[PDB]
DNA sequence: GGACGGCGCCCGAACAGGGACTG
DNA sequence: GTCCCTGTTCGGGCGCCG
């Protein structure tokens, strides 16, 4: 049946008209399918045979669904839906089985011809006019408008969604002990009641859905364990997720790669110790999805490992909210983390990985710190609450890195987790110049027009040294000199700069650049004892940076 | 009867996305809708409505009660277009009177932009949209439009007692007197009962550069004397480096101890002196943005400067927290960020946009948590250099 | 095969700043 | 102004769901 719902307004874009569109031509056995579809909906009103008045037209198709059997008729509305208003979506997420609570009772079930039941707009209607091809040469072909929802709208999703959740209130609020995940038609339904009165309150809810013209065929009424649901199974006291099959090809394009590494993200959420930085790098700057990449050595390893850790059988818990939620967060190499969220010890509630480079220049301190933030707002979403931490960092550190940080930083109720690789802090700048250590003046020079520079140092002890590069820039002299003073120093060294530049990267504490000569100076300042670094302002006569700037600036300004 | 009121030409509603809550606001949200929608209020909207504004909620200190809080700041951004001696009254305090909006109705053609969406926790329904029926609280048109009814209210009030100040920025009514604070209290709920139909602005002080004292000094200390100097030229013409500068003439060690000549001792006290005088000819332009900066300073120590063009500051100051065994970095620059937003729409009414020296992400996962005040000001994220938080440094 | 919306991930393109240059 | 360097946003693949 069509809902007895109100419709929802909509509108073309202003100055746009409907569609103007030649249906392609179908495959016969799609032809037999839309036909039949046609007629009998056709039969119940969903769809009007329209004449030559209606202008309009576009492409139809039609795809076999989950259940094989049974077909699937989509429209292909790219161009009405590019001439449709804006809409604003209702779906904010997806909900997760580790959010869900132990229920005594639980159903899930799913609405029949879901779109098909909802009225779609009168003024709207004639913009979706559409031709089923003749199937024969003695039979023409029956055009026809749609008086509900299409699939293959861009309206459709959002409209369902929301008459979804209209046609669901009165329910709730009569019943609101009763939980119903409302996923597009979808329904998981969890009591507190024994089987026999969960039953009764199911039928209830069945007719209640039925008075507002969605059916609930039996077909699809999953009445006992285990669920299948959203993608996963779920047990009376565990879930997992259904079987995850990576491709096994010899050769790997860029399709194959996103495939293997979107179903890689899929399985993170309960496999622990997934990682993707090299399947994920090897993309980098390719031309198009057809494009043949190699492996590398290093993404051959980590697909191994990970083909290793899908082997394996895992499952998830379902959330109690008497207790407090726990993330533990471990370290892998090339800024990867894993996370596991509990309650009790070894029963995961889910995991996850962490591996997003932001900046040009970073270190484990920060992203650790940015990994506790993901973390924290996924545990919003999905529990409404932030866990407590276990991280593999001493307090100490942590210590260190905020005072020394000139940002704001923080990090919610957590305790050290001996668990390494630890993240430490890989180097120290002093705070106040080191007695004994020898003070170089460093300054580089670049020419904007020809490219050619110069870097280098005075020290005051009298050692003078210019290096001469090709193609580089003023802040790339500033780094060599830098790397310069490193280069010829000792372990304790005292080094005066005019960048502010350099200054901010190296006292940001890096440990890892996507700039090779940052990670030469990184390199340098680990095997170093005590490092100090001052600043001076440019070009103001002052001390050492006088002389090592009439060094550099000789043949290039 | 309704005020029309429009967008800026060539502007589109806000469309800003809602982002997660915890499930403390998201109940508290659902309950206070519930109420003002059986009010008349809101009303629910379907997704034809293309607009929407971030909501969320606050529990105010030792109060059982939450407040709704709407961010309206795109908003107030698109929509169409002060007492002096309110900066002078020994005490000031602020009231909550955006309850009073919901007493006039708001122009039909308007309601749509008002639209907002409540979300589930773990997803288990779509957002719940809403739109308002009524002048909404932090809205800039809402004190705009009740204006005449404000002052209506406040005549007799403000008759008898001449000596007392009111103010009125968006949802706030700012009250100030020099009465001793036990009348000064009485006085106020005075006010709250007539209203049925503990700041003190003249005690903030301004945070001036200022130079170390020692009695020995080494190449390294002058050199970043030097540096000092030449940034804060700059802000003081006053100032000069030319003996201090002249003292470093070669190559020498950091940790070399320079004695200073007489010249470079009478120019550093002189330096020492510009820096007491205020900035000169600094005009406040109300048609431009306040700039607010915070710097970092470690120890529970922040450092702020209001300006409208680099280096001409209305006002500098510190926020100083006592030292942290259990310091929250974030809640701090939260209580900072309110802390300047309050004194400047109390001294040139308006609010600051801030460049806040932390990540994006950190904040907006955080920063919630310790908001207090009816008004949210406009903010950017920088990544500070350094060496403006040694300039600012106490 | 292919149409739609949601969230996730990852990369690159097109911006938006802020600092240092040339004579 | 210009060139550099760095940050954010957005759009395009894919995964998953209906
Ligand atoms: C899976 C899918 C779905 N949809 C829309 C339409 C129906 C609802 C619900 O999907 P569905 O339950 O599998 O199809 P439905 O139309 O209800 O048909 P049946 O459930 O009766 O088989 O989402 C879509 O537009 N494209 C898709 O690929
Ligand atoms: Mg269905
Ligand atoms: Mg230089």
């Amino acid at each position: 049946p069509i809902s007895p719902i109100e419709t929802v307004p909509v509108k073309l874009k202003p100055g746009m008209d409907g569609p103007k569109v030649k249906q392609w031509p179908l495959t016969e056995e799609k032809i037999k399918a839309l036909v039949e579809i046609c007629t009998e909906m056709e039969k119940e009103g969903k769809i009007s045979k329209i004449g030559p008045e209606n202008p309009y037209n576009t492409p139809v198709f039609a795809i076999k669904k989950k259940d094989s059997t049974k077909w699937r008729k989509l429209v292909d509305f790219r161009e009405l839906n590019k001439r449709t208003q804006d809409f604003w979506e209702v779906q904010l997420g997806i909900p997760h089985p580790a959010g869900l609570k132990k229920k005594k009772s639980v159903t899930v079930l799913d609405v029949g011809d879901a779109y098909f039941s909802v009225p779609l707009d009168e003024d709207f209607r004639k913009y979706t006019a559409f031709t089923i091809p003749s199937i024969n040469n003695e039979t023409p072909g029956i055009r026809y408008q749609y008086n509900v929802l299409p699939q293959g709208w861009k309206g459709s999703p959002a409209i369902f969604q929301s008459s979804m959740t209209k046609i669901l209130e009165p329910f709730r609020k009569q019943n609101p002990d009763i939980v119903i995940y409302q996923y597009m038609d979808d329904l998981y339904v969890g009591s507190d009641l024994e089987i026999g009165q969960h039953r009764t309150k199911i039928e209830e809810l069945r007719q209640h859905l039925l008075r507002w013209g969605l059916t609930t065929p039996d077909k699809k009424h999953q009445k006992e364990p285990p669920f299948l649901w959203m993608g996963y199974e779920l047990h009376p006291d565990k879930w997992t997720v259904q079987p995850i099959v990576l491709p096994e090809k010899d050769s790997w394009t860029v399709n194959d790669i996103c495939k293997l590494v979107g179903k890689l993200n899929w399985a993170s959420q309960i496999y622990p110790g997934i990682k993707v930085r090299q399947l994920s790098k090897l993309l980098r700057g390719t031309k198009a999805l057809t494009e043949v990449i190699p492996l590398t050595e290093e993404a051959e390893l980590e697909l191994a490992e990970n083909r290793e850790i899908l082997k394996e059988p895992v499952h998830g818990v379902y959330y109690d909210p008497s207790k407090d939620l726990i993330a533990e967060i471990q370290k892998q190499g090339q800024g990867q983390w894993t996370y596991q969220i509990y309650q009790e010890p070894f029963k995961n509630l889910k995991t996850g990985k962490y591996a997003r480079m932001r900046g040009a220049h970073t270190n484990d301190v920060k992203q650790l710190t940015e990994a506790v933030q993901k973390i924290t707002t996924e545990s919003i979403v999905i529990w409404g609450k932030t866990p407590k931490f276990k991280l593999p960092i001493q307090k100490e550190t942590w210590e260190t890195w905020w005072t020394e940080y000139w940002q704001a930083t923080w990090i919610p109720e957590w305790e050290f987790v001996n668990t390494p690789p630890l993240v430490k802090l890989w180097y120290q700048l002093e705070k106040e110049p080191i007695v004994g250590a020898e003070t170089f003046y460093v300054d580089g020079a670049a020419n904007r027009e020809t490219k050619l520079g110069k870097a280098g140092y005075v020290t005051n002890r009298g050692r003078q040294k210019v290096v001469t590069l090709t193609d580089t820039t003023n802040q790339k002299t500033e780094l060599q000199a830098i790397y310069l003073a490193l280069q010829d120093s000792g372990l304790e060294v005292n080094i005066v700069t005019d960048s502010q530049y350099a200054l901010g990267i190296i006292q940001a504490q890096p440990d890892q650049s996507e700039s090779e000569l940052v990670n030469q100076i990184i390199e340098q300042l680990i095997k170093k004892e005590k490092v100090y670094l001052a600043w001076v302002p440019a070009h103001k006569g002052i001390g050492g940076n006088e002389q090592v700037d009439k060094l550099v600036s000789a043949g290039i300004r | 009867e309704t005020v029309p009121v429009k967008l800026k030409p060539g502007m589109d509603g806000p469309k800003v996305k809602q982002w997660p809550l915890t499930e403390e606001k998201i109940k508290a949200l659902v309950e206070i809708c519930t109420e003002m929608e059986k009010e008349g209020k809101i009303s629910k909207i379907g997704p034809e409505n293309p607009y929407n504004t971030p909501v969320f909620a606050i529990k105010k200190k030792d109060s059982t009660k939450w407040r709704k809080l709407v961010d309206f700041r795109e908003l107030n951004k698109r929509t169409q277009d002060h007492p002096a001696g309110l900066k002078k009254k020994k005490s000031v305090t602020v009231l909550d009177v955006g309850d009073a909006y919901f007493s006039v109705p708001l122009d039909e053609d308007f309601r749509k932009y008002t639209a907002f969406t409540i979300p589930s926790i773990n997803n288990e329904t779509p957002g719940i949209r809403y739109q308002y029926n009524v002048l909404p609280q932090g809205w800039k048109g809402s004190p705009a439009i009740f204006q005449s009814s404000m002052t209506k209210i406040l005549e007799p009030f403000r008759k008898q007692n001449p000596d007392i100040v009111i103010y009125q920025y968006m949802d706030d009514l700012y009250v100030g007197s020099d009465l001793e604070i036990g009348q000064h209290r009485t006085k106020i709920e005075e006010l709250r009962q007539h209203l049925l139909r503990e700041l003190h602005p003249d005690k903030w002080t301004v945070q001036p550069i200022v130079l170390p004292e020692k009695d020995s000094w080494t190449v390294n200390d002058i050199q970043k004397l030097v540096g000092k100097l030449n940034w804060a030229s700059q802000i003081y013409p006053g100032i000069k480096v030319r003996q201090l500068s002249k003292l470093l003439r070669g190559t020498k060690a950091l940790t070399e101890v320079i004695p200073l000549t007489e010249e470079a001792e009478l120019e550093l006290a002189e330096n020492r002196e510009i820096l007491k005088e205020p900035v000169h000819g600094v005009y406040y332009d109300p048609s431009k943005d306040l700039i607010a900066e915070i710097q970092k300073q470690g120890q529970g120590q922040w450092t702020y400067q209001i300006y409208q063009e680099p280096f001409k500051n209305l006002k500098t100051g510190k926020y100083a927290r006592m030292r942290g065994a259990h310091t929250n970095d974030v809640k701090q620059l939260t209580e900072a960020v309110q802390k300047i937003t309050t004194e400047s729409i109390v001294i040139w009414g308006k609010t600051p946009k801030f460049k806040l020296p932390i990540q994006k992400e950190t904040w907006e996962t955080w920063w919630t948590e310790y908001w207090q005040a009816t008004w949210i000001p406009e903010w950017e994220f920088v990544n500070t250099p350094p060496l403006v938080k040694l300039w600012y440094q106490l």
